[PDB]
């Protein structure tokens, strides 16, 4: 039940700026 | 006209509120507080033994618990009556208590070969993943056989490090002391609890027939895999034979007229939902009443599936020489609880939608309302700054100071230094250079220079609105 | 905007990228505090108690049958200046040192 | 320095032998006592020391500090952070080429200008932040080599190693903490929400200043205990709303 | 319920004292201790300052009766629209007070020679407990009067111009001051119900509605704990404090602020144009 | 401000300190503010409400004082 | 022109509060405040003897207040050695304290024609028309004369409930624990005082050899007429062995110097105001001038007077079995406290003289004058009030609430209470009613009302200001 958060951030980071553009 | 539907809309919503009210009330005595505080006062306050002044609330070894395993508990369950087993001569416990351990296994986790000459086992943190099953010690009964969660009819607690299951090696405690006793002994003498264990459980329960109301008492000791002891504790005062007076009847009948209201409420909003009009949702005083509509299913439909199935009870009355099985109804009626307290509050703000019968009141509505919109703007930007003081605290705070210890904690001490409570001695030593750094400048920044803000707009919407509607009225 | 997205990531990784030991530690270090005693090692004032506080509550920690693994023996250091000092006037310290 | 010997009994013996000879009793500046505590579960260090301080002859002071790490080293391969901590570096080279090829652009008399110091800010954080990772790599792995060649005999103090891997996440944090004071700064391109962060920029100079002749005058409550800022903030945002519109 | 009581003289200094100290056993077991004191004086002739006092107790029935009457005779003049003025409503609150503590007190002298036979000390209980709850009484009464009658001072010194701004800006706002209290309070009142039905039986500081009320007054007043809130409920806690403190000190406060301040503003405006 | 003395209130600390601090017996603890059964309350009976009243402070008593019991029925 | 005369006097103020704030750094020590709340605190620690633990608010009944005569009442200030009495060996046994006591005479009226043979000891309130200086008791020694303040080398006594007159009866201790003890226990044989006593004084002179020093200690005790007794107590750092070191030459120098500063001041505001405009008094910031001068002759004068207490002192010390006569110079403390206060408000008029040279950070902080008093009417509404409120609850409280005790008080825990430093532990059950109602209409009253009156005050002041800013 470990979380990662690498890929948390990467998606977040991902999509903001996606939202953003 | 305009007139005659308000009336209809505000007399319904009054006899609403009056049914609710009762409702509430009925469901939140006086006796209740007292009977928690008498048992946590006798299980968590009264020390270990008469030389030692540490209690269950200071646990700090797994000495400490064996030593409180023996003696505070059971001078506490077990009183001489003056055969059964009378708590205060008016609580009676009734079948017997349980207790149980969740452990893992050695070598769980993987030492690095460079070392591994002077380590011999290691023990992982908990997970269902990598826990134990495999029998250990003597071997006899079910204190050293592991059993499957299916078959205790457990479930998970959520506790303060993780979220335990139901399972592991439980043992039924005697309905006497003088075997109790020895089962403990029995217990202590065999090593049962090892460096391998990662939580353990006491659980019992009272009725006190003198108001008919159940208390369901569980403790809970934490023994993380970085070392020390961590106690919880919970009682909840059940009631599960509700229906033995006239009171019980009349809020019975409260809830039947409750449930009719919700009913003709939500039919009167499905009704309007597209007639009056379709996608309505800039009122704000509509997307209200389907949370209040939705809190109050969901609230029926967990008091409904609750009280469906007390079959727990009745197989107890059978034979009351087993444990109850309590943990279930207990967890319900904590979150009924919730779900009502938030529905009460909604249908309490409910009330403003009808406070307009004059000229005072409609102009400081239409001052809040009209001010919302850049207070919501604004907030935005204040919460930002206020976030990335928090990150910037749990970062570097967040391992010293017991305080900053989750992101959480970081938001509630913030608000709290809002509120100026939470002294500033503790930090220096955590930090000698950045901890007062960070304390002034937070002051100095959020105190009034981005605090008085939300006043400045208020005050400039408010003067504004007021300037204006004194304006008009002397134009016509 | 792109570039500071970049950056705003490589931060991030750089910061949380490990954000999952943050509470372990701090239960470590709780642990280990509480255990030696904290409150009760600040609490002496003396020169003497000293002695038994590291022979009864230390020993047992850093020597035992598992004893919380250690990975080093502990060590004893001193300082003395060869300028050694008098007693100063009675009342509180000068808190200033000298 | 002792070793405290290596049994249980033979620290008993070494404290007696070595206590009736009262070797630290009489000057005693400082004692301190440090020790590790490794543990492998969450493959966590921790680095504890006990300092006790004898000011006056007589009454001494004490005082811990236990400071946990993760131990990481350099030689390890490429572990996240030496991934990090190597492209920050090169935003910071390239902020600070796309800073000097603006100094020549416009010439001299760059100075009084936040922007122009904001950005040399940021590229020294920024580079503090890449080279301290460095160093605490280099520390541990320098230390845990060390411990390694003379493992039953050796101490080798591993509290640089823990000093550094807090440094690092408090500039790591820091640096953090200015992007998301400058995602802040970046919401004013909405029409409407425009206007508190100039109103702000207006109202900032005469505060600092007004507060700054108050404290002279004097750490007491004046300001914040009823009112006056919103006094000034509501005034200026007031007529500048009303000129944006 | 267990009660013991018994009387007390105490030669030395002219102070009798009735006690009463109760212990509760409630249903659910365990005791619940309370206790009361109240010493008593009823002698009042000791030197020469008790005619001085008695005196002052005569005068002081002069006042009232003169008060009396002149209200009374201005009820020959204009019958209603006598109570829209907020200093005619109050100094019938000032008489009936006065009167209420007179017949008080003349009631609580008139039985006290009963009291002096008892210092032979006598096999017989007495019954003590009326003395001592008219004397709590009283003294609620006078200080209610006092504080009153203090009060009332503004009507009189409202006639310097300054002070006379102040009172105009006062008088002008009172309405919208309630109108926003109503709302402030029906706010007020959803939180302490939810509250109470949160944190009833583990908080001590949410036992009771009232306590709840006190409890959200201390709070406004900075006096948190939050040691019990967040042990009590994990979540549903927090978001109840963080709400409260949201809500108050950031929007519900500052109304009163900006009331006030615009009110003060155009009073005074108004005044030095006219 | 007449009708106001000082002695009241010194008189009134006085008799709370004199039956509601002092220990029930100089065995335990447990003073009147902190009962917590039935047989506490009986030593208290005989322990520090009989030292208190019939003092070698130095107050009189004038009558007699009288305890009271109220009390409910079975079923 | 027009620049000099705001700069060349803003300089020579900020070198006098410059000057002032030196002198003032070698004047008193930071924990002065925290020496004297100690001293203060510590005042009533008095025990009753070895049976029975009756304190001074515990001994008022019999047994509790011959406890308390009976034991170590004068032991404090003599301890035994390890003669000598030094408790640790800072105050050492040179000296003795001394005791005054005033007392009145009854029967100076006239009883009621009632209660002719009901009241006899009538007396009325003290007064200095009710002077006697009748001894009673068996005259065997010379501790029953009579003799007046004067020619004692005496004063007042200036108490709390009763401001005697400087007759009555002086007690003087002994310089050893053998004798004092002895005397103690003849005293405490027979009677010792009597019921007529309207004002006692107990005054300490102690060397205090580990800091040079002078300390004066005064306990105040009066009794009046209508009942009750005020009891206080305080402590002074009198300054009459001053000068150690260089530094009280420092110390006069820069007295001196401040002197002879304010002489040229006024012989220029002389020179000034004979050939300019005089009798002038309509300006509204003259005031200020006036009060800084008003100030420099305080402090002239203090130092005057000081250094006269000085002069008048240096003929003690004569024998070694004698006290320190103390009485004449214990007005040290108040006279730095004084010094500073001035010192604060000569840099405070520099800053605002020095001031105007900022463009607009320092023109809206100068509303005095748009602010004239305007100001006032709010802090008496607010006052009024604030005594209201305090007489209710010193009224309805103050029997068991263990804080409400006396007025002076109850005004300092509703000002903790406004501060944010509530109990709210001992109100609800004092009164289940009218006490959470204090409470609540206190709260609300104060943090919605009055407090939110006194920023809109300044706020319309600071926009009205701006705008004639503006429009000029
Ligand atoms: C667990 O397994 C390891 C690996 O061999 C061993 O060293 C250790 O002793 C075992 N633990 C127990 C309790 O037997
Ligand atoms: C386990 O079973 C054996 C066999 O009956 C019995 O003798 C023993 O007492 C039991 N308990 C332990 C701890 O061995
Ligand atoms: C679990 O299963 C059922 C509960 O429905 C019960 O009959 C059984 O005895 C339970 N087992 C234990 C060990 O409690």
């Amino acid at each position: 039940a470990d979380v990662n958060y690498i890929v948390m951030l990467t998606c977040a980071v991902c999509l903001v700026t996606y939202m953003v553009m | 006209k305009y007139l005659k539907s308000v009336l209809r809309e505000l007399v319904t919503y009054l006899l609403f509120l009056i049914v609710l009210c009762i409702l509430t009330y009925g469901m939140m005595s006086s006796n209740v507080y007292y009977y928690t505080r008498m048992m946590s006062q006798l299980f968590l306050d009264t020390p270990v033994s008469k030389t030692e002044k540490t209690n269950f609330k200071t646990l700090s070894s797994m000495e400490d618990f064996w030593k409180f395993t023996e003696g505070s508990l059971l001078d506490g369950l077990y009183w001489k009556m003056q055969n059964r087993s009378f708590i205060f001569y008016e609580n009676l416990l009734l079948g017997v208590p349980r207790i149980r351990q969740l452990r893992v296994r050695n070598g769980s986790c993987s030492i690095p070969q460079d070392l591994r000459d002077e380590i011999k086992e290691c023990y992982d943190v908990y997970s269902v993943s990598s826990e134990d099953r495999a029998p250990f010690g003597p071997r006899n009964g079910t204190a050293w056989i592991y059993t499957s969660e299916k078959d205790l009819n457990g479930s998970s607690h959520w506790g303060i490090i993780a979220t335990y299951s139901g399972a592991g090696y439980y043992l039924d405690l005697s309905r006497t002391r003088e075997e109790t006793a020895a089962q403990v002994a029995s217990l202590k003498k065999n090593v049962w609890l090892d460096r391998g264990t990662r939580a353990t459980f006491i659980d019992f329960s009272v009725y006190n027939a003198n108001i008919n109301l159940f208390c369901v008492v569980r403790l809970l000791v934490e023994f993380p895999a970085t070392g020390g002891v961590i106690p919880s504790w919970q009682f909840q005062p059940l009631k599960l034979i509700r229906y033995v007076t006239t009171f019980d009847f009349f809020l019975a009948a409260c809830e039947i007229i409750f449930c009719f209201f919700i009913f003709y409420y939500v039919v009167e909003e499905i009704l309007e939902i597209r007639i009056h009009k379709l996608h309505y949702f800039r009122s704000f005083w509509n997307c209200l009443d389907v949370v209040i509509v939705v809190l109050s299913v969901v609230a029926i439909g967990i008091n409904i599936y609750r009280t469906s199935n007390v079959e727990v009870l009745l197989q107890f009355l059978e034979d009351q020489n087993t444990f109850p099985n309590f943990e279930h109804l207990a967890y319900w009626q904590i979150q009924f609880n919730n779900i009502a307290a938030v529905t009460v509050f909604f249908v309490w703000i409910k009330l403003f939608k009808f406070i307009n019968f004059n000229r005072t009141m409609s102009q400081l509505s239409t001052t809040m309302s009209r001010c919302a919109k850049d207070l919501f703007g604004f907030a935005i930007m204040f919460f930002i700054i206020f976030l990335a003081y928090a990150q910037l605290a749990y970062l570097v705070f967040g391992t010293q100071v017991d305080d900053f210890s989750t992101f959480q904690e970081c938001i509630f001490t913030q608000f709290r230094i809002i509120l100026g409570d939470i002294n500033f001695a503790e930090i220096e030593e955590a930090n000698r250079v950045l901890g007062p750094i960070y304390f002034t400048t937070f002051v100095f920044f959020m105190f009034f220079i981005l605090l008085n803000m939300f006043a400045a707009i208020i005050a400039d919407t408010y003067s504004e609105v007021k300037s204006d509607l004194a304006q008009q009225k002397a134009e016509m | 905007l792109l570039v500071y997205m970049l950056f705003l990531l490589v931060t991030l990784l750089a910061s949380y990228g490990d954000a999952s030991c943050h509470g372990h530690a701090y239960r470590l270090q709780s642990a280990i505090k509480q255990e030696l005693h904290s409150r009760a090692f600040l609490a002496i004032t003396r020169s003497e108690e000293l002695w038994p506080w590291m022979a009864h509550v230390l020993l047992p920690y850093v020597h035992g049958n598992q004893s919380s693994p250690e990975l080093g023996p502990p060590r004893l250091r001193q300082v003395r200046l060869q300028e050694a000092l008098y007693p100063d006037p009675p009342g509180p310290r000068v808190h200033t040192c000298s | 320095v002792q070793e405290l010997g290596l049994s249980l009994e033979e620290s008993r013996d070494r404290l007696r032998f070595l206590q009736l000879h009262n070797w630290l009793d009489n000057r005693s500046r400082a004692v301190f006592l440090e020790l590790t505590r490794y543990s492998p579960a969450v493959g966590l260090h921790a680095a504890v020391t006990l300092r006790l301080e004898f000011p006056a002859a007589g009454r001494a002071l004490a005082a811990l500090s236990v400071r946990p790490f993760a131990l990481r080293r350099l030689s390890a391969g490429l572990s996240l952070p030496l991934l990090t901590s190597v492209c920050l570096l090169l935003f910071a080279v390239h902020f600070a080429v796309a800073e000097a090829r603006t100094w020549h652009r416009e010439g001299r008399w760059r100075v009084l200008r936040l922007g122009a110091w904001a950005r040399w800010l940021l590229v020294a954080l920024t580079a503090a932040t890449a080279l301290v990772r460095l160093a605490q790599l280099g520390a541990a792995d320098r230390q845990w080599t060390r411990f390694v060649r003379g493992r039953p005999r050796r101490f080798t103090s591993f509290d640089q190693v823990a000093q550094l891997s807090s440094a690092a996440r408090g500039l790591a944090a820091s640096l953090l903490f200015l992007l998301l004071v400058k995602a802040a700064q970046q919401l004013r391109f909405v029409r409407q929400w425009s206007v508190f962060g100039k109103t702000l920029c207006r109202a900032l100079p005469e505060l600092l200043g007004v507060t700054l002749g108050l404290v002279v005058l004097g750490a007491l409550r004046l300001w914040g205990a009823l009112r006056l800022g919103a006094v000034i903030l509501r005034w200026r945002y007031h007529a500048l709303r009303g000129e944006l519109y």
